[PDB]
């Protein structure tokens, strides 16, 4: 009964992060000890002629990015744990997230390490036009 | 190649929208093409779902610097015999809005304590995962009859986990700097630990030099067994599965080979007492 959501390649990392006091720190540490990034994300096929904004309603990858389903790039959604956000709600689930191609092998790690500019809508250090 | 960990137990026939699915496997077939997924204009997100996600199938086989191994060897367990606490859980089954996973109902320990929880699960929604009461029933059959009255005697998990920490602290503070849960066929005990255990690097207590055995979500602080009043999580427990020591057949048959003073009263605490007793007879008697 039921429908699988996960693959065996992710069992170890997700179990470790599902039990951690600090899930983001646990994922960072797991990678530093040689672990593989979380796979089985929702990667989109698109025209790569989008706005390049970080978090969007539909896929918006430019030629330097890939588009992913937002819940699939969120460690808290992937582990089914509390979000550290104000009322425990996610800012990625229900949106698409654009990730620089140079970082697309680890979308979950990318979203944990980076921040979106509220003025221009692009990732700080990966598109932000405010500096 | 798929696992049962985080299986979606809802009865919804279709998968999720690409922006809401946690994984590629969980996206509905209608969005899959050319090895990836597509956004389809006019096909909306689902803004009212509640999908129960199974916690059966955790794998604690990571090797991460500075994080202790949860599962320990027989030799290490023997040195820490004073920290041994037998643990067993009787479950109930998800029903109605979900099917296909086991929820903790009666948590039993070798101290003789049984605690009863409200049937609670991890329900994915459009905004988060809601840790909430779910529809459940005891498994069918005369051997699960005693669980029927427990379906209406449960305490909420925020209360149960405080009681577990207090019981372990009272039992172990003058016996050990840790706990070793002594298990028999550990899968469901490990699923139940998700409800009351946290892990991380080895820490020291907030009020002394002893290692931390408890954590508080109220203050994000750590405590040993002596300073844990009010704390809600067990932190960095250890454990061992006695069934892996080569035994054949069920717990009771192996326990009865060495002991006659523990009659089977068919309850979680009794299985927990028999598991610790079998491990003690195997390692320390003759
Ligand atoms: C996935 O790796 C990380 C998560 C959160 C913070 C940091 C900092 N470096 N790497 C991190
Ligand atoms: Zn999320
Ligand atoms: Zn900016
Ligand atoms: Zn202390
Ligand atoms: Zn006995």
């Amino acid at each position: 009964a039921g429908n699988a959501t996960e693959v065996p390649a992710n069992s170890t990392v997700l179990s470790f992060c599902a039990f951690a006091v600090d899930a983001a720190k646990a994922y960072k540490d797991y990678l530093a000890s040689g672990g593989q990034p979380i796979t089985n994300c929702v990667k989109m096929l698109c025209t790569h002629t989008g706005t390049g904004q970080a978090i969007t309603v539909t896929p918006e990858a430019n030629m330097d990015q890939e588009s992913f389903g937002g819940a699939s790039c969120c460690l808290y959604c992937r582990c089914h744990i509390d979000h550290p956000n104000p009322k425990g709600f996610c800012d990625l689930k229900g949106k698409y997230v654009q990730i620089p191609t140079t970082c697309a092998n680890d979308p979950v790690g990318f979203t944990l390490k980076n921040t979106v500019c509220t003025v221009c809508g692009m990732w700080k250090g990966y598109g932000c036009s405010c500096d | 190649n798929v696992t049962g960990l985080f299986k979606d137990c809802s009865k919804v026939i279709t998968g999720l929208h690409p922006t809401q699915a946690p994984t590629h496997l969980s996206v509905d077939t209608k969005f899959k093409t050319e090895g990836l997924c597509v956004d389809i204009p006019g096909i909306p997100k689902d803004m009212t779902y509640r999908r129960l996600i199974s916690m059966m199938g955790f794998k604690m086989n990571y090797q991460v610097n500075g994080y202790p191994n949860m599962f320990i060897t027989r030799e290490e367990a023997i040195r820490h015999v004073r920290a041994w606490i037998g643990f067993d859980v009787e479950g109930c089954h998800a029903t109605r809005e979900a099917v296909g996973t086991n929820l903790p109902l009666q948590l039993g320990f070798s101290t003789g304590v049984n605690l009863v929880a409200v049937p609670t699960g991890y329900v994915d929604t459009p905004n988060n995962t809601d840790f909430s009461r779910v529809s459940a029933k005891p498994p069918p059959g005369d051997q699960f009859k005693h669980l029927i009255p427990l379906m209406y005697k449960g305490l909420p998990w925020n209360v149960v986990r405080i009681k577990i920490v207090q019981m372990l602290s009272d039992t172990l503070k003058n016996l050990s700097d840790r706990v070793v849960f002594v298990l028999w066929a550990h899968g469901f005990e490990l699923t139940s630990m998700k409800y009351f255990v946290k892990i991380g690097p080895e820490r020291t207590c907030c009020l002394c030099d002893r290692r931390a055995t408890c954590f508080s979500t109220a203050s994000d602080t750590y405590a040993c067994w002596h300073h844990s009043i009010g704390f809600d999580y067990v932190y960095n427990p250890f454990m061992i599965d006695v069934q892996q020591w080569g035994f054949t057949g069920n717990l009771q048959s192996n326990h009865d080979l060495y002991c006659q003073v523990h009659g089977n009263a068919h309850v979680a605490s009794c299985d927990a007492i028999m598991t610790r007793c079998l491990a003690v007879h195997e390692c320390f008697v003759k």
